[PDB]
């Protein structure tokens, strides 16, 4: 199906950026870039 | 001391910058967030996001 993606924020960080990665949390088919 | 400067930067920090009560039926110079434009201002019924 179909989904289009609304905008959330719109951060005036004005950096440059190359990488990118995804953190984790802690437990006691995802991750798709 | 206050310090400016003036570098290619996207800005996020100024004034307040004050607004003026809408007309709305008559035709006036709008000035809506930075947008201008001249016409009639009235209220719509459009399913806005």
């Amino acid at each position: 199906g179909f989904s289009a993606l609304e905008p959330l924020v719109d951060l005036p960080i004005g950096i440059n950026i190359t990488r990118f990665q995804t953190l984790l949390a802690l437990n006691r088919a995802d991750y798709y870039v | 001391v206050l310090s400016f400067e003036l570098l290619h930067a996207p800005a996020t920090v100024c004034g307040p910058k004050k607004s003026t009560n809408l007309v709305k039926n008559k035709c006036v110079n709008f000035n809506f967030n930075g947008l201008t434009g001249t016409g009639v201002l009235t209220k719509s019924n459009k399913k806005f996001l």
